[PDB]
RNA sequence: AAAAGACUUCA
RNA sequence: CUGGUUAAUUCCGUUAACGAACGAGACCUCAGCCUGCUAACUAGCUAUGCGGAGCCCUCCGCAGCUAGCUUCUUAGAGGGACUAUGGCCGUUUAGGCCACGGAAGUUGAGGCAAUAACAGGUCUGUAUGCCCUUAAUGUUCUGGGCGCACGCGCGCUACACUGAUGUAUCUUGGCCGACAGGCCCGUUCAUCGUGAUGGGGAUAGAUCAUUGCAAUUGUUGGUCUUCAACGAGGAAUGCCUAGUAAGCGCGAGUCAUCAGCUCGCGUUGACUACGUCCUGCCCUUUGUACACAC
């Protein structure tokens, strides 16, 4: 456990790898179901306002 | 999942061969041991009770019976009434008893 | 069908007999007449059995290992 | 009399229709349509909108195309009949609209260009 | 009405119980689906829903190709169609609502690319942002039916039905399920 | 009227040698026009003939 | 009863039109192979001896849907059609035909009996009769498929 | 915040 | 130099510069260049006949430059599509995405790619400075040579159901033939039982024709018979952004002969496309003991 709800907004590029453009972690809080804030793991760069499912999580 | 050896100045490996073989089949087609009641009724006849309909070719593999072998097998049971075959181009098709 | 040699029985050895048909280990036994043939005749065929180069032309360039071995380490 | 065409285009081989309103029958190289092509799902393309409209006795549809593969032949086919009843029925300008129409595609066969072993994909060395 | 899809079988039926999922499964296309062959170009924007999708078609498509050699889509049209047939008759259910019971089973939740940073080499996993998932899962359907097909006499139209079964019940024979989760174990593991 | 195209289309890497590849169409049309009178007078012929405005135009009269 | 049949000579899937006809042509008088046949006439496997149903018969039938609509047509023009005679990867071929034994034994029993003519440059061109037996046997065909 | 070394003489 | 943008010193905005060339783009090319047409008919459609067919009703064939037009064919013009129209926050020009529609700002593939350097390569695709030379490394022929214990390379074919095979879906007429010739005129479904086989065609022998004087180390096709290695391939690598990889055949050149070569064409037709996150590259930056050059 651990939920799964509809969307998700990128809060901020948590850190990472990068140099220039970001494979690696972001933390991300689910949209409807607020308040779980937990950090989903990304291929690729991202940027905040983007939204996505982190489908399952679980 | 790997693969075998590795080749020799020749040369190959290979590793591989298989289980085997039997239900060659159209032999113990003719003479009485399959061809009488026990194909027919324990493989066709059995199987047809849990699945209404069943493809032949899946048949084939469940049954571990000859494509050929249950051919003649279900052409002798559509003849009795007891099963009904459909169609299709590659010999595959559907299986049923009755229709019910 | 039939078969038969025949020509004015002029020849020796080897001939064809007219297709031997036949087959088989009659074919395989007279496949050994036949290459024990040339050699003693003093072919260019059987010149290459003794040698143990095949016969009938390949690329060359590579492939032949069964030819005559197995892949012989370097060279020298 | 009734006979009205509009000459598509979408992939090589040439399609005129002259089209006399009866009965739902369709003629190919003016031969019956699913038995000229026989055992295919892209043949049934066609019949999509000789049923699916609700019209089914307004068009028998008598066709001629000359020259190329089987899996061609459907997709001119079918942009002919739309276009022409278009052109009359204003109510039925949501037929041709919103059951496809016109693409050239443009994708037909590509150039070769040297080097190429198909074409495009230069050699494995050099 | 007069549902077509090979003449047979409805598709706005067919139910896609992951939400996630489902909003990327295309059953309907502008006037509603169909499965009749082509293709379109759409290319591959990026963030958002993207594209518009047929099942249906990657699946056939899976199949010309993966594996292996000389075959044709003609050849996989038929191959699809006849597994299509060959479930129906074995689950009496729509084997359109199957492909999606065995494509959402086969469909791995998180995945594991390997990279290289600082001295070595780490997989962290990753998301598998969902025509990815889509994908993996038919394909390990379609190589599953395929592997099987090469060493079984039973026709793969047999073998993608026996495959697509398997996976459209969890059934750990079939290659799809076993690789989703064995993908899955090490992805939820690797942290 | 005219009918119908001629090409000869010759790609040689032209060379080094070795050329493989950047190699070379140049490729040559040649283009036949044919055109008919309706009725062919003694008249038409040396009209026609005297003042005839071939530079690169090669024009064969023609022949049962 | 005729709406299906006349038609359908042209129209029908062959296989059905072939087989339903090659019955029709076992009737007649003719049929002498004068053992031209036997040598080795045809693909691989393909030595007469199965040919009763499935050589002789859907070959004659097989001319006989082909030149009503493709006529004029020439004893090149069938020996062709089946066969491959492809340009070979040099470890196939494939398979070898003739086939102008093939070809020519066909048309003449044909000849005999009045089904076929020949043009003096154009090759042979149906007759009255010739269309009179094809079409009004693709008249049981349609009926079958329906 | 870097696994990893060489590379004949004269022109 | 910068700021931004882009395949693009591409364009803009700044600037000790103002220009200017040359590449790129533009251009001629082809893919759909189409489209209603202007142009003519190869041809297509359509009309009318007529030989028949089902039983002018329906259908095939050809008839006359016989009638006209057209997707075919064909050349042109225009159509182009251009931010002209409407959108969106935004130093500012912009970028990003979306629509009409045959199709949008790099519509696409590269054929049209700069100079200079590389003692690169070609003296034999094409001359030739010079030296072996000089009634010879000329001649005009007859014969022979492009073997493979072995390694690299391209490439072709299989391992088996995306299967196998059988049937069905310079040339010719037609009489005689098994390929191979030599003339008289002129996907359907029987089979396949997933079997190193009905896989695979390797090899070797017998032998017939043809190209050619000749087929033997060096023609091809092949009656027929041997029935090889190979159970999908490692250390590893190429190429590919959707009509592209891949797969199927053929034509053209090559050419007395020729596996398959190089080249193009059409057909069948997939996946992935976000980024620079080993390799080549760009400009700017800094250091530099190096200067045919890590």
């Amino acid at each position: 456990m651990d939920t799964q709800v509809k969307l998700a907004v990128v809060v901020k590029v948590m850190g990472r790898t990068g140099s220039r453009g970001q494979v690696t972690q972001v933390r991300v809080k689910f949209l409807d179901d607020q308040n779980r804030l937990i950090m989903r793991n990304v291929k690729g760069p991202v940027r905040e306002g983007d939204i996505l499912t982190l489908l399952e999580s679980e | 999942p790997p693969p075998s050896s590795k080749p020799a100045k020749s040369g190959g490996g290979k590793q591989k061969k298989k289980k085997w073989s039997k239900g060659k089949q159209k032999e113990k087609v003719n003479n009485s041991v399959l061809f009488d009641k026990a194909t027919y009724d324990k493989l066709l006849s059995e199987v047809p009770k849990y699945k209404q309909i069943t493809p032949s070719v899946l048949s084939e593999r469940l049954r571990i019976n000859g494509s050929l072998a249950r051919q003649a097998i279900k052409d002798l049971e559509s003849r009795g009434a007891i099963r009904v075959v459909s169609v299709h181009s590659s010999q595959l098709i559907y299986t049923r008893a009755t229709n019910a | 069908f039939k078969v038969p040699d025949w020509f004015l029985n002029r020849k020796k050895d080897y001939k064809d007999g007219r297709f031997s048909q036949v087959v088989s280990n009659a074919v395989d036994m007279k496949l050994r007449d036949d290459l024990e043939r040339l050699k003693k005749i003093r072919n260019h065929r059987g010149l290459r059995h003794y040698w143990g180069v095949r016969v009938r032309g390949q690329h060359t360039k590579t492939t032949g290992r069964r030819g005559k071995t197995v892949g012989v380490s370097k060279k020298r | 009399a009734v006979s009205y065409c509009k000459p598509g285009r979408g992939l090589i081989k040439v399609n005129g229709v002259p089209i006399e309103l009866i009965r739902p029958e369709m003629l190919r190289l003016k031969a019956f349509e699913p038995i000229l092509l026989a055992g295919r799902s892209r043949f049934k393309d066609i019949d999509m909108r000789i049923r699916v409209r609700g019209g089914g006795k307004t068009s028998q549809i008598y066709a001629i195309r000359q020259a190329i593969a089987k899996a061609l032949v459907a997709y001119y086919q079918k942009y002919v009949d739309e276009a022409s009843k278009k052109e009359v029925k204003d109510i039925f300008a949501r037929y041709d609209r919103t059951l496809l129409v016109a693409d050239p595609r443009r994708c037909e066969p590509k150039k070769f260009g040297g080097r190429g072993a198909r074409a495009r994909f230069q050699k494995s060395y050099r | 009405q007069v549902v077509k899809l090979f003449n047979c079988w409805s598709f706005e039926d067919v139910q896609v119980n992951d939400i996630s999922l489902a909003d990327y499964l295309a059953v309907s296309s502008t006037k509603h689906a169909t499965y009749l062959p082509h293709t379109a170009g759409r290319y591959s924007a990026k963030r958002f829903r993207k594209a518009q999708c047929p099942l249906v078609e990657r699946l056939t498509n899976s199949l010309m190709m993966h594996g292996r050699n000389n075959g044709k889509k003609i050849m996989a049209v038929r191959i699809v169609k006849h597994a299509m047939e060959i479930i129906h008759l074995l689950t009496d259910a729509n084997p359109i609502q199957v492909i999606v019971d065995a494509i959402i089973n086969s469909g791995p939740r998180e995945d594991a690319t390997r990279i290289g940073s600082a001295g070595a080499v780490r997989r962290q996993a990753v998301d598998i942002s969902p025509l990815r998932r889509v994908n993996q899962a038919i394909y390990l359907l379609t190589t599953g039916a395929r592997e099987s097909a090469f060493r079984n006499i039973k026709t793969i139209a047999e073998c993608l039905a026996d495959e697509l079964i398997n996976a459209a019940k969890g059934s750990s024979n079939s290659y799809a399920i076993k690789k989703k989760d064995e993908i899955e174990r090490v992805a939820k593991a690797n942290r | 009227m005219p009918t119908k195209v001629l090409h000869i289309t010759t790609r040689k890497s032209p060379c080094g040698e070795g050329t493989n590849t950047w190699d070379r169409f140049e490729m040559r049309v040649h283009k036949r026009v044919i055109d008919l009178v309706s009725s062919a007078d003694v008249v038409k012929q040396i009209t026609s003939i005297t003042i005839e405005p071939g530079v690169e135009v090669e024009v064969t009269i023609s022949d049962q | 009863m005729a709406d299906s049949t006349a038609r359908t000579v042209k129209d029908v899937n062959p296989h059905e039109f072939v087989k339903a006809y090659s019955a029709h042509l076992k009737r007649s008088g003719k049929m002498e192979l004068p053992e031209w046949v036997d040598i080795v006439k045809t693909a691989r496997f393909k030595e007469l001896p199965p040919y009763d149903p499935d050589w002789y018969y859907t070959r004659a039938a097989s001319i006989a849907r082909k030149i009503y609509l493709r006529q004029g047509i020439g004893v090149g023009g069938f020996q062709k059609i089946y066969g491959g005679r492809q340009r070979n990867g040099s470890r196939p071929p494939h398979f070898c035909k003739s086939s102008g034994a093939i070809s020519r034994n066909i048309l003449q029993q044909l000849q005999k009996m009045g089904i076929i003519d020949v043009d003096p440059k154009g090759g042979r061109l149906i007759t009255s009769q010739g269309r009179r037996d094809l079409d009004q046997v693709a008249g049981r065909v349609d009926v079958t498929i329906a």
